């Protein structure tokens, strides 16, 4: 449910 | 859509392996075994490199330092043991749980390890020193994995008791623990890269991506068989990105991280697949399998 | 160990 960002740290 | 495919096999593990995982630079993999051992192999090329004994009995987990230069081991002798990679020298052995260790790691810096063992505890130590630092009394039930967070101020841990606990590295305090609805025992936990969230496999053939500050389940990625034991999975990211993970329907799963559908089902393993890797860059990802199988593989991809 | 169940 909707995006996900496990990468980015912010 | 990921395209792995087998590029190697490797022989040598004269018992089921335990666990491998790809040094940062990814050069070496590394690997234990309940045959007490540990080997290393070229992460490109699947070149046997080095063996490096020690233990008094099996491993269940191994773990890099953040150059590359040490090991980490969990074994049922009751012990951890430091290893210099390249001398192949026992740096220190850590002496403490009071059963068998079941996984370990480092924090960035590498001044420290955390660790697991049956005994329902957490020690953290001291690379230099081999001194367990602090002990938290984390569970009621064994423990099944433990990982520091980006920057080494945070630890996670999960158990057979059903919760996953994270813990503050400095203090030693516990800052949440993790309720689903179920709570079945919990066989692997590890934090995303970024640290922001938690995947978190459980003995109920699935695995969950947490939120850890708002403490919610939001992923849940299912189609594999996972009640028995302990397998490690992975957020793959050099390319797409995934969630990979061993099973015990012999396969290697991978699921799209956003949607959590299957976007591919690795063959090859005779055994369960109890442990996997994701290179540190490029889209390699490395497999291995349990007693009637013991062999460990490479797959690339183009995506 | 973690190869036994």
């Amino acid at each position: 449910d909707e995006e996900v960002d496990v990468t980015s740290v912010d | 859509k990921p395209n792995y495919a087998l590029k190697f096999t490797l022989a040598g593990h004269t018992k089921a392996v335990s666990s491998v995982k790809f040094s940062p630079n990814g050069e070496w993999l590394a690997s234990s075994s309940a045959d007490k051992l540990i080997k290393i192999w070229g992460a490109y090329d699947g070149k046997f490199e080095k063996t490096i004994s020690g233990h008094k009995l099996g491993i269940s987990d191994v773990a890099w330092s953040s150059d590359s230069n040490l090991l980490v081991s969990a074994s049922d002798d009751k012990t951890l043991k430091i290893w210099d990679v390249s001398s192949g020298k026992c740096l220190k052995t850590l002496k403490g749980h009071s059963n068998y260790v079941f996984c370990c790691n480092f924090n960035p810096q590498s001044n420290l390890i955390v660790s697991g063992s049956f005994d329902e505890s957490v020690r953290i130590w001291d690379v230099k020193t081999g001194k367990c630092l602090k002990t938290l009394p984390a569970h009621s039930d064994p423990v099944s994995a433990v990982h520091f967070n980006r920057d080494g101020s945070l630890i996670v841990s999960s158990s057979y008791d059903g919760l996953c606990r994270i813990w503050d590295t400095a203090s030693g305090q516990c800052l949440k623990t993790l309720i689903d609805d179920d709570n079945p025992p919990v066989s692997f936990v590890k934090f995303s890269p970024n640290g922001k969230y938690i995947l978190a496999a459980t003995l109920d053939n699935t695995l969950k991506l947490w939120d850890y500050s708002k403490g919610k389940c939001l992923k849940t990625y299912t189609g594999h068989k996972n009640e028995k034991y302990c397998i490690f999975a992975n957020f793959s990211v050099t390319g797409g990105k995934w969630i990979v993970s061993g099973s015990e329907d012999n396969l290697v799963y991978i699921w799209n991280l956003q949607t959590k559908e299957i976007v591919q089902k690795l063959q090859g393993h005779t055994d369960v697949v109890i442990s996997t890797a994701c290179h540190p860059t490029e889209n390699i990802i490395a497999s291995a399998a349990l007693e009637n199988d013991k062999t460990i593989k490479l797959w690339k991809s183009d995506c | 160990a973690r190869t036994k169940q």
